[PDB]
């Protein structure tokens, strides 16, 4: 299923646009008792509904690339 | 480059870590294997994960967390749980004995032989860290691991690192509801150590969360799952300004230095609004004015401490969602014009607002409503001395006839230490009423 | 890894420990042979608390069974769940016990204890990290009050900083079954006080009252009484073996319950107890579970809790619950009757909750009380001892075997001093 | 959540409350086995008023039936809707009542009352609101009088601000059937005056008369009487249950009934009552219903209210009806029989309407008449007591169990001052 | 923009609010689930809902009225019947205990445990506004929740909101027909707290509406629903000028300043015309003059007192439907030319006429016909002095030998309170007669 024919999508990545690519969110236990409440944080997977509709994450490629090399220094002869 | 190492100490620390790393992974779209999903070949422009996870040489995500608990049950459950592939194996550090609600046992015994390994893992994380904005330590004042080992760990990070911030999320005991018995002793003894080695000392009380869940969420039977999800939402809304961009970004140093007037009032008070449920939240606008007016209420506090018996010294407000600065400023103006909120005389301009475009990411199966606006409000009210007055009352009426003290004096705790901690906290609350008046 | 070494002593101790092992092996999913036909992995995650690995996957309990006569050892070995034990820690003597404290503490039992300590050192250094020892003596026999207290003294002197948990069955005014029972009880409690981390004293009369009122049973025999005591044992040490929510081990209970070191005589109770027909009409949740803990009819000590003040109360709950509900219930009962509670320990109920219920019932709880109402039972035992001792009745056996009356004098003096220590923190006020 | 604990004292109380549970379980849709076999949603909406809830959706009554003879437990348990009760709510003794107030109050009822209060306290504060305590008993006998009045005294001491209803079967002179009835009634009305909040007195003579000349049954053997009493109970308690247009709960009745605190003796009446031969011939309009309601021959008290004066009058109607028909009829009865109403209280009639009729007819009404004609029973009981207390008749059968004559004289004085109190407002003036 | 927040206290209040909101939803075209059905996009404006119904971000019409009772029966009936999703969950506040026709019980011991929550909900509803116009309170003077808690609620509302209008709709006890015994006591204790400390109070009996339903509607055995519908029609005709449009609108604060002369005379009486069934409505010539002269008929008032034995002090006459403002003046002239209708001397002009364009709606399953023009004639006069004289007679007769006073003393209220309230209402009667002469 898509979160586009069902919701509003604003520049959301493909990772959240298809919530079916999420695996490992089940981990079904043994026989249904011995069901400690602490392992209830690995509950039901994110789906088309409980997914972010907006992803406003900054990108620091330019800043990181300039920060590794270093800022400008007055080096010359004039 | 902005990166925060989280240290989760105690059983409360490990459960907070579970319910907060679940929210972090589910917000950044990382499955519990630690594996980043299909990015359509080219990875693209996305580096919000860098504040909590690191790109290894495979495309995986190992979190910047150190889970420490002396008792090898709650952390072995995480090692056998659904998030077993997330954490590095030499990050869920455990011992073989317990500290058993004993500050002396957690500080001068078995908790001591593990602090070297914890510091070595912290050193490795800081070495692989480029820019360390601040450590983020989650524990409880119940006792044992959460007080003695947490105090020792804070002292050791203070003496080795220094400078860099150390935010603290401490679970605080209630006026009436309590689990352990030597909780006033363990909480008095740890204030002496969390005073001069903490930069912010956020306090959460369980009874306030119970009342909040029973009143606003229509759940008659709350538990630690809901408690730690609320605390996870608090810390996620605090730290979201790093990972997700916003107008008026407020990062860790900024709301550290715009929240504390003096280097003895560094014990803020969190509040989340809305904490409403979905069936109720169907019938409101959830406007900015509404979610600000339903945030200074004494019924929505997080500590069981009504701020009417005190003055607000500082107030940071982190808005998270589709909020507009015009409505933020109108809400601030209305809050200032209302008379019941008494701000202190030497701070006419105390409000630090921070906007983030990202709405709060709902966790499926949770009890909270799923809405496009939220506020995490960090007050610095002078009313916080009420809890410490009740703490002194309980400590005095236990220490009048030396109850429960033989365990401490056998495992450490020269008998003047209790009196020293009592004197320090009494002088501190004297300082708090001094800055209140 | 935590672990508990079991040391059973006496006929009562051997029977009740056999029942304890055959109920916790069913709790962990262990055959009478000793093979795991379980159904989950949480049973094998912490199986090493009570069992030692053998070749192939067989599990051998870490229990040392002690007696002075062959007797109950042969009965237990012939009985079901008797083939699970190690055959090399069935140590016994060929003599008689004589239900005599002097015979159990100074005669031929004083060289059987060397072999018992050799076996215990073997089972203790064949390990990694001892949480401690538990012992289940009888308090009124020659082996429970003899061999048992001698074991406690030797273990305390040899390992000085490990948790000792002695359960023990205290004597009763009615239902006596022994004539020198006050002598044995008074001579044994003196060794219990200075050498044991904590005791969970249980009374046969209170157990019989529990059976005749709550769990009807018509004929209560000893299997159901040992079942109740074993359920109390498995309830109190369940957080060591099963994970879940906020948990408490034996050292945490010790540091939360006893305020001052000679005040570790506890008043236990198991309370999902419902009749066979009353099970259908019963509702099972935290409030009625709480009141069945705080019911004086469901207490395994004969003393009335209304005749004193609770110092501390431990509540070890089991099952998927709302701990908001259990904390609200503890605060509610404290605020309901604050009269039977000490003012100088505010909110004196240590609460723990585990998420693994026992087999059968859905929701469980175990009550432990460090009440000041045990002083009336101790005063009663001292009254019987002094009434028997003013005429020196039944003393020629003890003196002829060899114990001076100074030993009985110190036993009675420590008896009365402990009674006074329990008495002062009953009318002692805050300010 | 407003809810009553129901307690039945004596054989008469046990049977007359068993019929009450048998009729309200049928009204709420509960089967004999305790499950909800109901069609409407409205039936399982206010079931918390009288029922608890157990595992598996099983609803048990909140009944704490108490007697002191074992035959009545067999008679209440073997009958229909008898297995629905919780077996823990069956506390009783193996002795004999003796039809003795002294036995039921001081000697053998005082031993049982501790356990009775324990079970009553459990079933009362295992709750959230606890509006009502409804004790049901007969005056004149043994445990119905002495045990019931002692239970009333202890419960009113424990809960001083909760509503106390007592359905009391006061003795009548024509029926008699017991020679110590004046002693028991005169000695129990002392405790019924100073403690209870609303006491509804029911005459067996009036029940026999209403079975003879209204229901027109040839042999009204033993169940038609307590069926009528149970119908009256449901009528007076229905407002805490199925919602109506104008409801009035127990406090709403009690505030508007008593003008003065010791005037809480009421004469009840439930009159949509017709014989089976005339049920096809009569209509069931509101005027017919209220005229046969205010008819004195459909009253459950032998006092003729024409020889007296109404202090207050209640009318609890059941059925979907018109409230400017019921109101104009309540005004019309005052304007017609204005002489029999007190002139210093305008609008003596309090009217409540619920829209859900009882099982059977589509309209019904319950009448509660506080009148100054109820003194006839009280004067006759006082006369029969003072005709027996002169020559010390049957008095050693109370002094041996232990009472002085001062208690009897003070009981007779408290009888006579209450009779004079009712006579005072029988013969008075507005100004 | 023009808000009319309503509070419905008492069982009569909750039932009359059920009928009132049924009428509001039916005349605003809102289905009971909150949405607006039948292709809402037709029409450009239709902002008339923003007086009674709010509007969330998703666009739901959420009403502005708090239903408060102490017993949960009628409130739970509302929560389970039809209008279930329309109201907010924290909008139908209920209690455990009942007030039981007892003003002292509902005012001093039970009323104070729910007053903070109802004032917080009124706080939230008033904060969800853009400038409030007027509170509309609905209760009965029979006693209990409708009298004592209503009085305490009005006290705290007057403390909190300064001079906002607080219009009462009181169900006053009728002369002969009444359903309790302590109603004179409750009315005497309530008039003290609603006289000097509340705004204009419309007051209606029950047997006047009973007689009107018997005669005009030709219906012989109906119930309280066919009274609540008529009072809902009256209140709709009152506060329809805020929502709708028409010539010479009458604002809610302009009703008071142009009706009530002195700030103690604020007890007018209402009369709705023409109440009629369909068969009788088909047979006449419903017109402005006819409905005007039928308003002043003494057999058509909703208060059982003859206005022929009193003086007409002022009259605000509100019209709905196809009404021209010339037939209004033609009817006013032919009323003022009549000698039997008597006006007070200091009042040459005694009429405020207002006109609203949109005709009154017809409820399905009702008994009123499809009327084209209607009047809610609201007159302040001196005829209610007879009714309060009769109630003084009843209260003095019952208080002659202190009947039923032991309760009010038992939960706590001094015996002098009754005498104070009685002399207050006697001074009020003196005030009415000296104004009349
Ligand atoms: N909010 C919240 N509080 C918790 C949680 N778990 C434990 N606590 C708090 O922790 C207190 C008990 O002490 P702990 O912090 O658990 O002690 P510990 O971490 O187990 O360390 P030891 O006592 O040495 O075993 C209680 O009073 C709780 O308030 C949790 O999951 N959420
Ligand atoms: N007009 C009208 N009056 C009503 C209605 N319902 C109740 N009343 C009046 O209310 C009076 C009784 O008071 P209630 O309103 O029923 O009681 P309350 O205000 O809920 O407070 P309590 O007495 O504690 O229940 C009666 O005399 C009736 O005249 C109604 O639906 N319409
Ligand atoms: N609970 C329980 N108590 C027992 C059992 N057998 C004996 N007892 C109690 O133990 C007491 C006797 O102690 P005993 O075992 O003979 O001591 P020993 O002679 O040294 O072995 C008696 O008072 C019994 O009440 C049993 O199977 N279960
Ligand atoms: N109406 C009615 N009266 C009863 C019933 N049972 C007994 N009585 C009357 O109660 C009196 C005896 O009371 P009793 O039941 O012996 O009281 P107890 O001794 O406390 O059990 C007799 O005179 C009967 O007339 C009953 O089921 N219905
Ligand atoms: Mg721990
Ligand atoms: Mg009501």
């Amino acid at each position: 299923a898509k979160t586009s024919d069902h919701y509003r999508t604003q520049n959301l990545p493909h990772r959240f646009e298809n919530p079916d690519v999420f695996e490992g969110y089940n981990h079904k236990p043994q026989n249904p008792l011995y069901y400690t409440t602490n392992m209830g944080y690995g509950s039901i997977p994110p789906t088309v509904d409980t997914v972010p509709t907006c992803f406003h994450a900054k990108t620091n490629k330019f800043s990181e690339h300039l920060g590794k090399c270093g800022m400008y220094r007055n080096e010359g002869l004039n | 480059m902005r990166e925060c190492i989280s240290i989760h100490v105690g059983q409360a620390g490990v459960q907070i870590g579970n319910a907060c790393w679940e929210l972090y992974c589910l917000e950044h779209g990382i499955q519990p294997d630690g594996q980043m999903p299909s990015d359509k070949t080219i990875g693209g422009g996305d580096d919000s994960f860098n504040t909590f996870f690191s790109e290894t040489g495979a495309g995986k995500h190992v979190p910047r967390a150190v889970f420490v608990d002396l008792e090898p049950t709650v952390v072995d459950e995480v090692r056998t749980g659904t998030y077993r592939q997330l954490f590095h194996p030499e990050q869920l550090i455990t011992g073989k004995e317990d500290a058993a609600n004993n500050y002396a046992r957690g500080h001068y015994t078995i908790g001591k032989e593990i602090v070297d390994l914890v510091l070595d893992r912290i050193r490795k994380l800081a070495d692989q860290c480029t820019g360390l904005q601040g450590f983020l330590i989650f524990h409880s004042f119940g006792g044992g691991t959460g007080s003695g080992f947490a105090s020792l760990l804070m002292e050791r990070l203070s003496v080795d690192y220094g400078k860099k911030s150390k935010l603290e999320f401490a679970i605080y005991p209630a006026p009436q509801i309590s689990t352990a018995v030597v909780e006033p002793y363990n909480t008095i003894l740890t204030t002496h150590t969390t005073l001069e080695h903490s930069d912010c000392a956020f306090m959460v009380d369980n009874e306030a969360i119970y009342d909040i869940c029973r009143r606003n969420l229509d759940i008659e039977r709350p538990t630690y799952t809901n408690l730690n999800r609320l605390i996870a939402q608090i810390v996620s809304s605090i730290t979201a300004s790093l990972r997700f961009d916003g107008a008026l970004n407020v990062d860790l140093t900024e709301f550290q230095t715009n929240l504390v007037p003096y280097p003895r009032i560094h014990f803020p008070l969190a509040t989340y609004a809305p904490v409403i449920s979905a069936e109720k939240a169907y019938h409101e606008q959830l406007s900015v004015a509404e979610i600000t007016n339903a945030c200074f209420e004494p019924a929505n506090q997080m500590v069981k401490c009504d701020p009417r018996h005190g003055k607000y010294m500082a107030c940071c407000m982190l808005y998270r969602g589709d909020v507009v600065p015009k409505d933020v400023n109108a809400a601030i103006a209305t809050i200032k014009t209302k008379r019941t909120i008494q701000f202190v005389d030497w701070c006419p301009t105390g409000f630090k607002v921070g906007i983030n475009y990202q709405p709060p990411t709902v966790v499926p199966g949770g009890d909270l409503a799923k809405v496009q606006r939220a506020v995490c409000m960090l007050s610095n009210t002078t009313a916080i001395a009420e809890a410490w007055a009740r703490l002194d009352h309980k400590f005095d009426l236990m220490y009048a006839k030396r109850a429960f003290v033989h365990w401490y004096v056998g495992e450490g705790m020269e008998e003047g230490e209790f009196s020293e901690a009592r004197e320090d906290l009494a002088a501190l609350e004297k300082d708090y009423e001094e800055v209140g008046v | 890894m935590r672990e508990i070494v079991h040391m059973q002593a006496g006929q009562c101790g051997n029977q009740i420990g056999a029942k304890f092992w055959e109920v916790i092996s069913d709790e962990h999913g262990i055959d009478p042979t000793g093979t795991y036909h379980g159904d989950s992995d949480l049973q094998l995650e912490r199986i090493n608390v009570y069992y030692n690995e053998a070749t192939g996957g067989k599990y051998v309990p870490r229990a040392v069974l002690v007696d002075l006569e062959p007797g109950t050892m042969d009965s237990v070995r012939s009985g079901p769940f008797g083939q699970i034990f190690r055959p090399d820690n069935f140590v016994f003597g060929q003599s008689g016990a004589g239900n005599n404290w002097a015979k159990g503490h100074y005669t031929e039992g004083a060289e059987l204890v060397d072999s018992v300590l050799d076996v215990v050192r073997k089972e203790a250094e064949s390990c990694d990290c001892l949480q401690g020892f538990q012992l289940t003596h009888s308090l009124g026999g020659g082996t429970g009050s003899g061999m048992g207290t001698l074991l406690i003294s030797k273990i305390r002197e040899e390992y000085p900083d490990r948790i000792m948990n002695t359960f023990s069955v205290v004597p009763s005014p009615k239902v006596s079954d022994t004539v020198v029972e006050p002598y044995n009880a008074t001579l044994s409690v003196h060794q219990l006080v200075e050498n044991t981390d904590e005791t969970y004293c249980i009374d046969n009369e209170a157990l019989y009252d529990i059976c005749f009122r709550t769990l009807k049973l018509t004929t209560p025999t000893y299997g159901d009484l040992n079942h109740l005591v074993s359920a109390t044992m498995s309830g109190v040490t369940t957080c060591l073996r099963f994970p879940g929510q906020l948990n408490a081990d034996l050292r945490k209970l010790a540091v939360n319950m006893v305020p001052f070191p000679r005040l570790h005589f506890f008043m236990p109770g198991f309370a999902p107890l419902t009749s066979r027909g009353s099970q259908q009409y019963r509702a099972l949740t935290v409030p009625e579970l709480t009141q069945q803990m705080f019911d004086a009819k469901n207490m395994m000590a004969a003393c009335d809790p209304r005749h004193g003040r609770y110092l501390t109360v431990a509540a070890i709950f089991r099952g998927r619950m709302s701990m908001k509900e259990v904390d609200e219930q503890m605060l509610n009962v404290q605020n309901k009757n604050s009269s039977y509670f000490v003012e100088w320990i505010p909110n004196n109920v240590k609460t723990a909750v585990c998420d693994i219920p026992p087999r059968g019932l859905k929701m469980s709880a175990t009550f432990i009380g460090n009440s000041t109402a045990i002083q009336e039972l101790f005063k009663r035992i001292s009254e019987q001892f002094t009434a028997m001792f003013r005429r020196k009745a039944f003393l020629h056996w003890y003196t002829g075997e060899g114990m001076d009356e100074m030993e009985f004098t110190e036993a009675e003096s420590n008896m009365n001093d402990l009674v006074s220590e329990y008495q002062q923190y009953q009318d002692a006020t805050a300010e």
